């Protein structure tokens, strides 16, 4: 031999972004932690008063 | 979240709607004594007019 092969290679990148938008429907699902809680708390109190 | 959000429409119409309505019944508690404060003690002199 007295052979050296320092060698470099390249990346094949993962699908599933069309768009960056997609990370939206975490704002979506946020949304849906924001729209849940204020409906039972004036539903239980609600039914106090 | 759309759906959640027309019954979230529809509960806080709901609950600020019954709330406006705890002010009759406000006026329900004014006019469930008061009604009581008149009549009861009307009563009072016109049982005991028979004396």
């Amino acid at each position: 031999m007295a052979e050296d092969a320092d060698m470099r290679n390249e990346l094949e990148e993962m699908q599933r972004r069309a768009d960056q938008l997609a990370d939206e429907s975490l704002e979506s699902t946020r949304r849906m932690l924001q729209l849940v809680e204020e409906s039972k708390d004036a539903g239980i109190r609600t039914l106090v008063m | 979240e759309n759906s959640i959000r027309e019954l979230h429409d529809m509960f806080m119409d709901m609950a600020m709607l019954v709330e406006s309505q705890g002010e009759m019944i406000d006026r329900i508690e004014y006019n469930v004594e008061h009604a009581v404060d008149y009549v009861e003690r009307a009563v009072s002199d016109t049982k005991k007019a028979v004396k």
